[PDB]
């Protein structure tokens, strides 16, 4: 049961190495982990490196894997660039049967250090523009926004990533009024915001 | 302040029990056995967080014709294994087809065959991916 000690990494500019806990809850069970970052497009990216990249988990363990910036500062400096850590468990061996490994997959946020909106004010920034038939999400802060129980009216729409001074567009079922919440640096829910199309 | 979620499938490393192939049921390429019930589990988290993921499988197809249908590791043969959801429906294998009792993911597995299978025991291997929002 391997685990990971949070949903998304921020990767402040700045920062030697930035920590993630990997866990494994049970005591019969034995890992082999192997991690790798991936950029936006899935192609392993040799500009974030973790260590231990291998390493074994026998039994109820937890370990702790350092992700350096390899970026040589070439990543933008006005917004986040999106990555992906990836944590994979491989688990030991044993009649017909199917044996699964296992790869969690989180965001790992590459933030600069001189934003001028403050992270916290990010999401009430976001615009809906309403086409055809479908919503277009507008994002025009420096961070990747998160969005999830989007709804608009009634109905119940798509989640969403809209990048940094970007866009995404979801599908509409044909209201006005928009809810919607995001997803902080903690992985926490925010409260029930509400949208104009 | 939330973490990701502890993956099970079955009770020990990550291994899944299958039923046995009969040969009888497999004559012919399409042919189908019948489907066992598995489930992976999201342990140890936020059911929210759970629930709001989004799982995939990544692994071998059997030929170029079953892109959904697992192979095997020799040993049966003309046969393979197939994944499907909560209620029959087979899933890819490429690992870009996502999305979306408490944090279990239920799952079947069954056999299917691309010809006259041949007797002997299946083995399969194959990778799952979670992805948290």
């Amino acid at each position: 049961g391997v685990a990971l000690g949070a949903t998304r990494v921020i990767y402040p500019a700045g920062q030697k190495q930035e920590q993630l806990a990997v866990t494994n809850n049970d005591e019969n069970s034995t890992y082999l982990i192997q991690s790798w970052v991936e950029n936006a497009d899935g192609v392993k990216d040799g500009r974030f490196i973790v260590t231990p990249p291998l390493f074994a988990m026998k039994g109820k363990k937890e370990n702790t894997l350092r992700i350096l910036d390899a970026t040589n500062n070439q990543l933008p400096q006005d917004r986040e660039s999106l990555f992906w850590m990836n944590v994979k468990a491989i688990p030991s061996m044993d009649e017909n049967t199917l044996q699964l490994a296992i790869i969690s997959r989180i965001k790992l946020y590459y933030r600069p250090a001189k934003l001028a909106l403050p992270p916290d004010q990010a999401a009430e920034k976001l615009r809906f523009r309403r086409s055809a038939n479908s919503l277009t999400l507008i994002n025009p802060t420096p961070y990747y926004l998160t969005v999830t129980e989007l709804n608009a009216g009634t109905r119940v729409l798509e989640n969403a990533l809209v990048p940094p001074m970007g866009e995404s567009t979801v599908k509409l079922p044909s209201g006005s009024n928009i809810t919607y919440r995001t997803i902080n640096d903690y992985g926490a829910l925010t409260p029930k915001m509400t949208g104009v199309m | 302040m939330n973490a990701a979620c502890a993956v099970d499938a079955g009770s020990v490393d990550q291994t899944v029990q299958l039923g046995q192939v009969r040969t009888a049921s497999l004559a012919q390429e399409g042919a189908t056995s019948s489907a066992v019930g598995f489930n992976i589990q999201l342990n140890d988290c936020d059911t929210n967080v759970a629930s709001k993921a989004a799982v995939a499988f990544l692994g071998t197809a059997i030929d170029a014709g079953h892109t959904n249908v697992l192979a095997l590791q020799s040993s049966a043969t003309n046969v393979g294994v197939q994944i499907l959801d909560r209620t029959g429906a087979a899933l890819t294998l490429d690992g870009a087809t996502f999305s979306s009792g408490t944090n279990t993911i239920p799952f079947q597995a069954r056999y299917f065959a691309t010809g006259a299978a041949t007797p002997g025991a299946a083995n399969a291997d194959a990778t799952f991916k979670v992805q948290y929002q």
